[PDB]
DNA sequence: TTTTTTT
C-alpha cells in the first residue's frame, strides 16, 4: 500500500510540473517521426529522464531527504509512476562507511574498460499442444536495487507434460559492463599511490568510457555479496544507477574576431604567459595545434598531416617548461618522461581464460598530442618502434596471442639535450645529439637553442622573471575545435610557385650549410600553408602563408 | 679495393642465365635470342657502377 | 557451407544471432552463417584473359609499358621498375639439383625512395614485417584452439 | 638552515607551477665527515630519505610490481616517500645511469611519467635532493684546471642550486683546536656544558622539528618590491663575472 | 608472459 502511495504522490508531482512532460512529448514525437521517415522513403532514444534536483527541493523536503538518504524506496516507484505516465500518454578517499548507501557523485579518470557481455531477463516459451506462449523472468543483484529472492534453471516441462519450447526475438536482453575509476592524481595527499573503486553501468550506457579520459560520475553506491558469512574480509563494493558526464554570441565573437589580419601574432604572443622571446616557436605550436589537412590518395595510402617537433638547446631555455603549456592547452594528451618500456608502442595483452588488450601510450593519444621528455635518455629498445609509429601511422602487435593491426595518427613533441655540455654549434652541426640518421628525416622541425649572453636580453629576462614572482586561454581551445570543422582548406595554384622555388633553394644552397633535404620537407611546405589557412580559417591556400613558411624554415634551421 | 670487385663467381653467370630466362618469359614465346641475353647483361653493367654521376 | 571460408578476406556474412547456455548468468553469443558473398574473387578458378592479353600484345611498346605500369606513383627509377618486373616473373625449375626461380635483389641508398616502393612491392605482388614486431616464434608454438600445433 | 624551511610556491595562470625546496652539494676531499652531516640532516626533518650510494643491501628508488589474482599494481619507491621532503644521495660519482633520468627530472618539473605494461599515469614528486660527492684523486682535482670533476657534463650541476668545495689548509691553531675539540667530543664530555647551553640556547632538536611543521604551512612568503631591483642589478654582475673568466680564457 | 643481472 506504501508503494502505490509513493507512486501516486510522485506521479502527482510529476503531473504537477509539466515541464518534463513536454520533454517526453518531444521524445515520443521524435521517435515517432524517426520511425516515420524510416518507413516511408526506404521502401533510438531511450526512456530515462534527467530530473533536476530543482523542484524536488521546492516540493517536499521529506521526499528530498528520502531520495538522497534511502534511494532504494523512491527511485523504483518514481520510475513506475513515470512508466504509468508513459502508458497513460499513449571523493573515493572518504567514501567508505559513511557517504555510504546513498547516491554519490564521483569524479575521476576512465581506465581499464572491461568486456561487453549481454544478459537475459525475460524468457518466452511456447508450448506445442496448448499452442500458447509462456512467461518467466530472472533477477540478479545488479538489476533489482532491492534485496529480493533470486530465481535462477532454464525451464522445460512445467505443468502437464507440454513441451516448453523456448522462443527468441521476443525474449529480452540487456548488456552489462563494469569499469574502474581512480580519482584525479593531483588531488592526492602528500605523496601516495592513488586508490580506487568501480562503478557498473547498464544497457544504454555500455561502452561510453574508454581507458584514459576525464569523467564525472553520478550514481548509487551498491554493496553486494555474502560478506564472509558464506562458509576472510568480504563485502566487496560497486556503484549503480548511473549517468555519464565528461554560444551564439560566443561563436559570433569567434567569427568577428577572425575577421582580422594579425591574430596569428596576437595568439602567438598569447601562448607565452611566462616565457620571454621564442616568437616563432609559439607560431609553430599554433601550427601543430592546427593539425593540417589529410589527403588520402586514390587507391593508395593516407598521407600524414600533423607535424612533429623535437627540441635541442642549451639546458635553460624552457625546454621542459614549454611542454606543460602544450599539455594543458591542447586536448587529450599524455606526457611521457624518461623511459617508456613495454607499453608505449604496444599493448602487451597481459590480462576467464582469454587475451585482452590495453591501449598503449602511442595508441591512446590518437588525434592528440604526445609529450616526450628526454629522448636521448630513452633506452635503445623502443627506438626501433618509434620509426614505425611516426611514419606509417599504424601499430602492428604480433605476440603469441593474436597478431593485429590498428591506427594512431598522433602528434609528437620531444625534448633532448646535446651529447655533452653546451657545445651545440662549436663542434659540427651534425651529430651533436647522436641520434639515428632516419630520425632526422622523420622529425619536421629541429630547433637549436643557444644561451647567448647579452645585456638588453639580460635585463629583460630579469624583469620578466622578477615581476613573474609577483585573448585568454579558454577562448583559444574553443577557437580551435571550432576552427576544426569548417575551416578545412584546399590548395591553390599560388601555393605551387613559392614552394617550388623554395625546394630549389633547399637543394642548391641549404645543403651547403646543413642537412637533410627530403621530399617530406616539401610535404611540410604544403602542411604549413595548410595550418596557416586553418588558423586564419581561410578556405583557399594563399601565397602569404608560404611566405611565412619560408621564415619558419629559416628560423627553425638557419 | 677500387669500385670494382675482385672475382666473378659462377653464380653470377647462373643468375644472368635465369634473368635472361625470365626475359624470355616476358616474350611468352620461348624465343631465347641474342637480345634476350643482351638485356640481361645490360642490367648487370648498369646495375653496378651507377655511381658515376 | 563448411570448408569454404579462407582466413583474412572480405565477405558478406548473413545469419541469425543466437546465445549459448553456460558467474551464473553470462550469455556468450555467436552467429550461425546463412549466406556467403566473398569480395575479392580468387583467381585460377582463359577467354577473358586473352581478351585483354591479346590486346595488350597488339598495343605496341609492350615491354616498356609493362615495367612502366608496376607502381607508376613515383618519378624516375625506370631500371628499378625493370628489376621489379623481373622479380615479378621468377618461375623457373635428374639425380642432381633443380634451379630456383627466385630473385633476391638488395637495395642500398637513402632516403626518398624510403618505404614508398617497399610497401608498393607487396601491393603489386604479401605480409609486411619489421624487426621487433616479429619475435623468434613470429617469423618461423601455441596452445591449440577449439578444433600442440 | 635554509633547506629545512622551503621557499614560496607559485600557482600561476601559466600551465606550470614552480619549485620551492632547495638542493645541497658537498663535493670535496675525504675525511671531512660530511657524511655525519648528511645523517643528521635526515634526523632533523620530519620526512626525508637518506641514501648512501648507488648500491644497497635493501633500499630502492616508480615501482613496477606485476601477481596474486594476476593483477598489476603500483608499489612505491623512494622519491614517492620523500614528496615534499629531503633526499640525501651519497656517492654522486659512484652512480650508474639506469634510472638516473628519473632523478634528472624529479628535481625540476616535479612530474614522473609511467607508460608501462600496467599503468599509464603522470604522478607528483615534490622532493629536494642533497648531494655528497668525491672528485677523482681527492685534493689534486683543484691543482689542474678547476673543472675536470663530473665526467658526463655540467648540466646536472646547473640543475642544482648550491655547489660547495671543501678545501684542506693547515692552520696550527685551527689544527689544535680541531684536535682538542674532537678529543673533548669523545672523552670527558666537555663539548657535550650543553645542558647550560640548553638553558641558554636551542633547548631541543624535536623543538626545531615542531617549529618547522608550524612554519611551513602558516607563512606565505613573497619578496618585496624594493628588493627586486637589487637582484636584477646583481644577476648582471654574476653573468659579467662569468664573461670575464670565460671569454678572455 | 613480464623484472634483476654480466659476460
Ligand atoms: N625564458 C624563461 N622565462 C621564464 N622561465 C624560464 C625561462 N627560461 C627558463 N625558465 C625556467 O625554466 C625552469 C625550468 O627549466 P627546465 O627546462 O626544467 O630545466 P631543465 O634542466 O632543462 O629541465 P630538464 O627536464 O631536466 S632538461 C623554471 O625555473 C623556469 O623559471
Ligand atoms: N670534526 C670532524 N671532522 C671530520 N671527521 C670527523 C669529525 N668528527 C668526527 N669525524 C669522523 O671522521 C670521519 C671522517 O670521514 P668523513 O668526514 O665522512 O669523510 P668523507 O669525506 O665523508 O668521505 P666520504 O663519506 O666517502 S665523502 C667521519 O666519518 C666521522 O666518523
Amino acid at each position: 500500500a506504501v508503494f502505490g502511495d509513493r507512486v501516486r504522490r510522485f506521479q502527482e508531482f510529476l503531473d504537477t510540473f509539466t515541464s518534463y512532460r513536454d520533454s517526453v512529448r518531444s521524445i515520443q514525437v521524435y521517435n515517432s517521426n524517426n520511425a516515420a521517415n524510416y518507413n516511408d522513403d526506404q521502401d533510438i532514444l531511450p526512456h530515462r529522464i534527467i530530473i533536476s534536483l530543482d523542484d524536488l527541493r521546492e516540493f517536499d523536503r521529506s521526499f528530498w531527504s528520502g531520495i538522497l538518504v534511502e534511494p532504494a524506496y523512491f527511485i523504483p516507484p518514481a520510475e513506475k509512476a513515470l512508466t504509468d505516465l508513459a502508458d497513460s500518454m499513449d571523493s573515493p578517499r572518504t567514501l567508505t562507511a559513511q557517504h555510504l548507501n546513498k547516491l554519490v557523485s564521483v569524479e575521476g579518470i576512465v581506465t581499464k574498460t572491461s568486456l561487453v557481455r549481454p544478459k537475459l531477463i525475460r524468457s518466452v516459451h511456447y508450448a506445442a499442444k496448448t499452442g500458447r506462449f509462456h512467461y518467466r523472468d530472472y533477477t540478479d543483484a545488479t538489476t533489482t536495487l532491492t534485496t529480493r529472492i533470486p530465481t535462477p534453471i532454464y525451464p522445460t516441462e512445467d505443468t502437464e507434460g507440454n513441451k516448453l519450447t523456448t522462443e527468441y526475438g521476443y525474449s529480452t536482453f540487456i548488456d552489462h559492463q563494469r569499469i574502474t575509476v581512480q580519482e584525479m592524481p593531483e588531488m592526492a595527499p602528500a605523496g601516495q599511490l592513488p586508490r580506487s573503486i568501480d562503478v557498473i553501468l547498464d544497457d544504454d550506457l555500455v561502452d561510453k568510457t574508454k581507458p584514459g579520459d576525464r569523467v564525472n560520475v553520478v550514481g548509487v553506491f551498491k554493496s553486494l555479496g555474502a560478506g564472509g558469512m558464506n562458509q576472510l574480509i568480504g563485502f566487496k563494493t560497486l556503484i549503480l544507477g548511473n549517468t555519464v558526464y565528461p554560444t551564439d554570441f560566443d561563436i559570433r565573437n569567434i567569427n568577428k574576431l577572425s575577421k582580422k589580419k594579425d591574430i596569428f601574432d596576437i595568439l602567438s604572443q598569447s601562448l607565452a604567459p611566462s616565457i620571454y622571446g621564442h616568437d616563432h616557436i609559439k607560431k609553430a605550436i599554433l601550427l601543430m595545434l592546427m593539425g593540417g589537412v589529410e589527403k588520402n590518395l586514390e587507391n593508395g595510402s593516407h598521407l600524414r598531416g600533423d607535424i612533429n617537433i623535437l627540441m635541442v638547446g642549451d639546458p635553460s631555455t624552457a625546454k621542459s617548461q614549454l611542454l606543460r603549456f602544450v599539455l594543458n592547452t591542447a586536448s587529450l594528451a599524455i606526457a611521457t618522461t624518461g623511459r617508456g618500456s613495454s607499453g608505449v608502442g604496444l599493448t602487451a595483452a597481459v590480462t576467464t581464460g582469454e587475451r585482452r588488450l590495453e591501449a598503449g601510450a602511442m595508441v591512446l593519444a590518437d588525434r592528440g598530442v604526445v609529450c616526450i621528455d628526454e629522448f636521448d635518455k630513452m633506452t635503445d629498445v623502443d627506438r626501433v618502434a618509434i620509426h614505425e609509429v611516426m611514419e606509417q601511422q599504424t601499430v602492428t602487435i604480433a605476440k603469441a596471442g593474436i597478431h593485429t593491426t590498428l591506427n594512431a595518427r598522433c602528434s609528437v613533441i620531444a625534448a633532448a639535450n646535446p651529447v655533452f655540455g653546451q657545445y651545440d654549434v662549436n663542434r659540427d652541426p651534425h651529430q651533436n645529439i647522436a641520434l639515428p640518421d632516419s630520425l632526422l628525416s622523420r622529425f619536421d622541425l629541429l630547433f637549436v637553442v643557444t644561451d647567448d649572453i647579452n645585456e638588453i636580453r639580460d635585463r629583460s629576462i630579469s624583469e620578466h622573471v622578477l615581476r613573474t614572482h609577483r585573448v585568454t586561454i579558454p577562448f583559444l581551445r574553443k577557437y580551435v575545435q571550432y576552427a576544426k570543422e569548417r575551416v578545412i582548406p584546399q590548395l591553390t595554384q599560388e601555393a605551387i610557385n613559392v614552394i617550388v622555388k623554395n625546394y630549389t633553394d633547399l637543394r642548391n644552397d641549404d645543403n651547403t650549410k646543413k642537412s637533410p633535404i627530403t621530399a617530406r620537407t616539401l610535404e611540410t611546405l604544403i602542411r604549413l600553408a595548410t595550418a596557416h589557412a586553418k588558423v586564419r580559417l581561410s578556405k583557399t591556400v594563399n601565397k602569404v602563408d608560404a611566405k611565412v613558411a619560408a621564415n619558419l624554415l629559416r628560423f627553425a634551421l638557419l | 679495393s677500387k669500385f670494382s670487385f675482385g672475382q666473378a663467381t659462377p653464380r653470377t653467370l647462373l643468375g644472368i642465365i635465369r634473368l635472361s630466362q625470365a626475359l624470355a618469359k616476358l616474350r611468352l614465346a620461348d624465343m631465347v635470342d641474342i637480345d634476350d641475353v643482351e638485356e640481361a647483361l645490360r642490367l648487370v653493367r648498369v646495375s653496378k657502377e651507377s655511381l658515376y654521376q | 557451407l563448411v570448408r569454404s571460408l579462407s582466413p583474412g578476406d572480405i565477405v558478406d556474412v548473413t545469419g541469425i544471432f543466437l546465445p549459448a547456455p553456460y558467474a551464473g548468468l553470462l550469455t556468450e553469443t555467436y552467429l550461425e552463417a546463412q549466406f556467403v558473398r566473398q569480395h575479392k574473387k580468387k583467381f585460377a578458378s582463359t577467354s577473358d584473359v586473352e581478351e585483354r592479353v591479346m590486346e595488350l600484345i597488339t598495343s605496341g611498346d609492350v615491354y616498356n609499358r609493362l615495367a612502366k605500369s608496376i607502381a607508376p606513383e613515383i618519378y624516375g627509377n625506370l631500371d628499378v621498375k625493370k628489376a621489379l618486373l623481373l622479380l615479378l616473373v621468377g618461375g623457373v625449375d635428374g639425380d642432381g639439383m633443380k634451379i630456383r626461380g627466385d630473385i633476391n635483389v638488395c637495395l642500398m641508398g637513402d632516403p626518398g625512395v624510403k618505404s614508398q616502393l617497399l610497401k608498393a612491392i607487396c601491393k603489386i605482388s604479401g605480409v609486411y614485417t619489421t624487426g621487433k614486431g616479429s619475435s623468434g616464434v613470429g617469423l618461423t608454438v601455441m596452445k591449440d584452439p577449439v578444433t600442440m600445433i | 638552515v635554509c633547506l629545512l624551511m622551503g621557499g614560496s610556491k607559485k600557482i600561476l595562470p601559466d600551465g606550470m607551477r614552480l619549485r620551492g625546496d632547495i638542493n645541497v652539494l658537498l663535493l670535496g676531499d675525504p675525511g671531512t665527515a660530511k657524511s655525519q652531516l648528511l645523517k643528521f640532516v635526515e634526523k632533523v626533518s620530519p620526512i626525508a630519505v637518506y641514501t648512501s650510494g648507488k648500491g644497497s643491501s635493501a633500499a630502492g628508488l616508480a615501482s613496477v610490481q606485476r601477481p596474486m589474482t594476476r593483477e598489476f599494481y603500483l608499489e612505491g619507491g623512494a622519491m614517492v616517500l620523500a614528496d615534499g621532503g629531503v633526499v640525501c644521495i651519497d656517492e654522486f660519482d659512484k652512480m650508474r645511469d639506469e634510472d638516473r633520468v628519473a632523478i634528472h627530472e624529479a628535481m625540476e618539473q616535479q612530474t614522473i611519467s609511467i607508460a608501462k605494461a600496467g599503468i599509464t599515469t603522470v604522478l607528483n614528486s615534490r622532493t629536494s635532493v642533497l648531494a655528497a660527492a668525491n672528485p677523482i684523486y681527492g685534493r689534486y682535482d683543484d691543482l689542474k684546471s678547476p673543472g675536470d670533476n663530473i665526467d658526463f657534463q655540467t648540466t646536472i650541476l646547473s640543475r642544482f642550486d648550491m655547489i660547495f668545495i671543501v678545501k684542506d689548509d693547515h692552520n696550527e691553531e685551527r689544527d689544535i683546536s680541531i684536535a682538542n675539540h674532537v678529543i673533548n667530543i669523545h672523552t670527558g664530555n666537555a663539548n657535550a656544558q650543553n645542558q647550560q647551553e640548553e638553558n641558554g640556547s636551542e633547548i631541543s632538536i624535536e623543538k626545531m622539528k615542531r617549529y618547522i611543521t608550524y612554519c611551513r604551512l602558516k607563512c606565505a612568503p613573497r619578496l618585496s618590491p624594493q628588493a627586486a631591483e637589487k637582484l636584477s642589478s646583481n644577476f648582471v654582475t654574476i653573468r659579467k663575472q662569468l664573461l670575464i673568466n670565460e671569454l678572455e680564457s
